[PDB]
RNA sequence: GCAGUCAAGCGUUAUAGCGACAUUGCUUUUUGAUUCGAUGUCGGCUCUUCCUAUCAUACCGAAGCAGAAUUCGGUAAGCGUUGGAUUGUUCACCCACUAAUAGGGAACGGCUGGGUUUAGACCGUCGUGAGACAGGUUAGUUUUACCCUACUGAU
RNA sequence: AAGCUCGUAUCAGUUUUAUGAGUGUAAGAAGUCCUUGUUUGAACGUGGACAUUUGAAUGAAGAGCUUUUAGUGGGCCAUUUUUGGUAAGCAGAACUGGCGAUGCGGGAUGAACCGAACGUAGAGUUAAGGUGCCGGAAUACACGCUCAUCAGACACCACAAAAGGUGUUAGUUCAUCUAGACAGCCGGACGGUGGCCAUGGAAGUCGGAAUCCGCUAAGGAGUGUGUAACAACUCACCGGCCGAAUGAACUAGCCCUGAAAAUGGAUGGCGCUCAAGCGUGUUACCUAUACUCUACCGUCAGGGUUGAUGCCCUGACGAGUAGGCAGG
RNA sequence: GGCCAGCAUCAGUUUUGGUGGCAGGAUAAAUCCAUAGGAAUGUAGCUUGCCUCGGUAAGUAUUAUAGCCUGUGGGAAUACUGCCAGCUGGGACUGAGGACUGCGACGUAAGUCAAGGAUGCUGGCAUAAUGGUUAUAUGCCGCCCGUCUUGAAA
């Protein structure tokens, strides 16, 4: 029921991505 | 969930005259008038024109909202009293005994008598209530017709009368004597 | 209380050879910032693998409502503690203020839901920008054009033990 | 709580879904390449044998039913959504039970054939009365007196209730059978009928009223116009 | 009761472990055939009230309830709920009358028979004995009220 | 209770540091440095020397050694560890609290519940508990929930199956929806086919097994009523009219059931229903032998003093059964 | 001079008002002003449908004959929290001590003072008036002692 769950699902695949590499280089 | 308003529409047809003040409903048609205390509700009544009449609840509940439309039911059902009527049809049958069913009058109230009811010497009185008329039926083997524009003082007198006639202690799978209400409708018939 | 609305930004104390770390920022409502400061080391304990006895705090500052008399609509996702487990609870509330909206939130979850308030976590508060996305019919009617509503059968409160006059509830 | 609670029945038919109206608007579109002729024909209340028999006659050629939005929707609702040039009038020209007839045969043929083809119908409700119907006096027989009493069957007893409460029809049960006190008139030659009337007069079986296929227009492919038929549209 | 089966759930990412409703087997097998150790407290008479978990009486609902009679159930305690036989035992059972012969509490957390019945006596079992008992039988004095209160009547 | 000594002396139901275990030990005169004697190393020593920056924190004015004698002893309850469990209660160990010997405020009333320990008074402020009336103190303010044909104002255990309810409120996850949502009305609901066996009869609907194909928008070799069999109605499903939301399964709060006897009686009573009930928030207010200030009594302690076991100055303390000492 | 009071100026403790000056935060956020965009719970205007002589139903139109929202920039005020060895009003309880000594303050000065504990002015009564005793009334509290037993109204 939150509006802005398309944002949140945004921000947060944006969090993984970077987060896969922030650790390697 | 406490609805900020709810309403609910009544409509006048033109030869009624509606008057509201204070839940005190007076309604007059071409049949005569018919009154009703709805002062056990907290509803407003308010007039838009002089065909329409919205009743509506302010910051109600379930319970509210259902006695609204209640209200709009009781209502129609006085203007439909006033501009058409009602009328019940009953019908009376018997197995052995003859049911004997006639209007008498003690000190002018306006009874109906029954008699030989399953061949009881008992004699049943149901009173006859104020503003209905009760006619036995032209060419229909023992049928009685109660007319009038209170529909609930109708039903209510054909109830009672078709109560008086219970049959007790025995089987009615095989005993079918009695009183039933054959026909619900109105007095006019043009279409 | 009546809520406010810190931000409480802390670390892990520096070390040897591992220097500068990383900083986390966290939005607290709570009445003081002694409450604040506690529920932020409790929700980093729960969180991040940082003890109160290893961090510290960097920075704890009050955020103030930007436009205080617009009122606003407010969706506030929450989750609570139970035996099962968390739970989501998404509730609409319509306010000017980000901490009514939470003091509300509160209350509601203080009558309804019998929750306290180290049992309720508030998870996030955002404005409905638009009044198409708002879903609740209990604040979807106040959203109507042209609202206007009376307020039938006003009592009014008497200073004096006896009346002289029978009262009226007019309005 | 105090909720109405919905009855559940064990059936062997599930309902259907958006699938079915899927295949339903992807057929009439290829039908529309497919053939040459689309005629919009009206078949209110009719019976499924006859619209066999109409399914039948016609082999070679295809008749599709359907949701009217379904198919106008295939068809295409306006000039910027329609299949083809001209299609939104033979779209707009769906009204109530709408059968679309693709088919290659000739025009005039097509005419022949649905201003030739009627079949007897059940009396339906708001229509007009063809034939005046009054139960006899005495034992009500299964026909009502259409046919000689002593040819047809009386009445069975459990239609009793179902004929002094939905037909309205003063009736006795005397030693099992269905007996009146006087004729029963319940429709006059030449006047609206009502739902019970309709019901009554099939319960007799009476079937003196006629079923003709309505052809509203149709649409050519080449010509890509449409032309009003006006085929029993009295 | 024990042993098992199933699976609405609970649990889990390791088809581990709990588990409602149901259900199987033994007890208990097909033709309506034919008394076995209460180890310590019992029953009466007179008379009052209470409970309902209702036997009868009142009113209802259902049932292959034709009628008559009966069965199950609902409200209901207003009103009734007996006379006798039997002690080589009755922690009951028969006969009859009756509308019916319902269950229970206020004890069991005044007269009266069983019973705590002490001194007399006999039989049985045990003990070398004084004696004790697995036991059985019989005989055996406790005696207010004018006090306060309550209750009934009276100044 | 008596002596002797010492008194930066002796320490501590505490923490810290180092080091163990999954609470123990240690933290300086019962030291340290050089010098090389005892049986090239451990372990014992010759002579000289370093201090009030003598070896963490906090607190403490009395500590240590000899003598010397009155009353007492198998108690209950509770919390935390741990071992075995029972229909259920629980039973055996370790440690620590409360009570006996103890008044005071509150919980209506009370052996172990909450607060607080007690000279005589005055003033002020509070604890716990409360503020409709009994009754001192807001019929305060604010946001929600609840209606009980004997609600609730409770101990948080049991009745209790997180079971039943068409009471009410708030949520969660799935689905349907202007190529049309939930209801309603009307129409269709077909053909092979009266499918096979069985039956006196049995045609979708007493039964036993197949349960197919066609045509469809859709229609079961049939969900029920009905017939001796058919007939007829129905629903499974589809369509027409209507036009905007709706359905299902769970979770939580409050409410009702979730078993009750027996003289007439109990949230303490009255009574209370947008509470005087339940959850929560913000303030104000009431009052204990408690806290703060003052006076007075006594005791103890530290100072001064050419009726001296008197006088003067200052400070802190005051519960008590057996028992002890002292003054009357 | 014995009894009971009233007022004034002080001291100790305490309670309850009014008013002033500062400091911090996003050097409050806001309101307000300027500027640039945007939409609807769509303001003016336009269109058509047909409505009681134009009020409406639905399309368009982003400020027009109302307004609103967001970003940026500017100058303030106020709230909240805290500080003052700032000022000032009302009320209650207390007055221990008894030559001087001390620490201070205002003062050139002699002196004065709220600075190691209350003085000054005034009235009435002068006795059952205050007070004590005794008999009772009212509000609240209070179970019958000793002994023996965990423990006792039980
Ligand atoms: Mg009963
Ligand atoms: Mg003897
Ligand atoms: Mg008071
Ligand atoms: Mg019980
Ligand atoms: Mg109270
Ligand atoms: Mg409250
Ligand atoms: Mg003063
Ligand atoms: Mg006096
Ligand atoms: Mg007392």
């Amino acid at each position: 029921n939150f509006p802005y769950k398309a944002k949140i699902l945004e921000e947060i695949e944006a969090k993984k991505m970077k987060d896969l590499e922030e650790r390697e280089l | 969930m406490k609805y900020i308003q709810t309403e609910q529409q009544i409509e006048v047809p033109e030869g009624v005259t509606v008057s509201i003040k204070s839940r005190i409903v007076k309604v007059v048609g071409p049949r005569g008038t018919l009154t009703k205390n709805l002062k056990h509700i907290d509803v407003t009544f308010t007039k838009v024109n002089n065909q329409l009449i919205k009743v509506a609840v302010h910051n109600g509940g379930r319970k509210h909202v259902a006695a609204l439309r209640t209200v709009k039911s009781l209502v129609d059902n006085m203007i439909t009293g006033v501009t058409k009527g009602y009328k019940y049809k009953m019908r009376y049958v018997y197995a052995h005994f003859p049911i004997n069913v006639n209007i008498v009058e003690k000190d002018g109230a306006k009874f109906i008598e029954v008699r030989n009811f399953l061949g009881d010497k008992k004699i049943r009185n149901v009173p006859v209530r104020d503003g209905v008329t009760i006619e036995f039926s032209t060419n229909v083997k023992d049928e009685i017709v109660l007319s009038g524009n209170s529909v609930e003082d109708v039903s209510q007198n054909a109830a009672d009368l078709q109560q008086i006639c219970r049959v007790r202690n025995k089987d009615i799978r095989k005993f079918l004597d009695g009183i039933y209400v054959s026909h619900k409708g109105f007095i006019t018939e043009d279409l | 209380a009546h809520f406010k609305e810190y931000q409480v930004i802390g670390r892990r104390l520096p070390t040897e050879s591992v220097p500068e770390p990383k900083l986390f920022r966290m939005r607290i409502f709570a009445s003081n910032e002694v409450i604040a400061k506690s529920r932020y080391w409790y929700f980093l304990q729960k969180l991040h693998k940082v003890k109160k006895a290893s961090g510290e705090i960097v920075s704890i500052n009050q955020i103030n409502e930007a436009h205080p008399t617009k009122v606003k609509n407010f969706g506030v996702w929450v989750r609570y503690d139970s035996r099962s487990g968390t739970h989501n609870m998404y509730k609409e509330i319509r306010d000017v203020s980000r901490v009514a909206a939470v003091e509300t939130l509160y209350q509601d979850m203080a009558a309804r839901h019998r929750a306290r308030f180290r049992s309720i976590h508030i998870l996030k508060v955002a404005e409905i920008e638009k009044t198409a996305d708002v879903k609740r019919q209990y604040v979807k009617q106040f959203l109507t054009k042209d609202l206007k509503f009376p307020l039938p059968h006003r009592v009014q409160k008497s200073t004096k033990t006896f009346s002289y006059k029978r009262p009226s509830t007019f309005y | 709580r105090s909720k109405r609670s919905k009855l559940v029945t064990l059936a062997q038919t599930d309902k259907k879904g958006r699938e079915n109206k899927e295949r339903i608007f992807d057929e009439v579109r290829e039908a529309l390449d497919t053939y040459r002729y689309v005629w919009v024909l009206h078949l209110d209340d009719v019976r499924t044998p006859v619209l066999q028999e109409i399914r039948t006659s016609w082999a070679g050629s295809k008749l599709i039913m359907g949701k009217r939005k379904v198919l106008q929707k295939a068809l295409g609702e306006k000039r910027e959504e329609e299949y083809k040039e001209n299609l939104y009038q033979l779209s707009k020209l769906c009204s109530g039970v709408t059968g679309l007839l693709f088919t290659d045969e000739d025009v005039n043929t097509v005419k022949e054939y649905f201003k030739s083809y009627v079949r007897s119908d059940y009396s339906r409700p708001n229509t007009k009365a063809p034939l005046t119907f009054t139960i006899p006096e005495g034992i009500v027989y299964s026909r009502g007196g259409q046919i000689p009493a002593e040819e047809d069957v009386p009445m069975i007893h459990s239609l009793e209730p179902t004929m002094r409460n939905k037909f309205e029809i003063p009736t006795k049960i005397k030693a099992g059978k269905i007996t009146i006190d006087s004729p029963y008139l319940v429709c006059t030659e030449g006047e609206k009928l009502d739902v019970r009337q309709a019901l009554i007069l099939k319960q007799f079986g009476i079937a003196a009223s006629e079923f003709k296929v309505k052809v509203s227009a149709y649409y050519d492919n080449d010509s890509s116009t449409v032309e009003s038929t006006n085929i029993n549209m009295e």
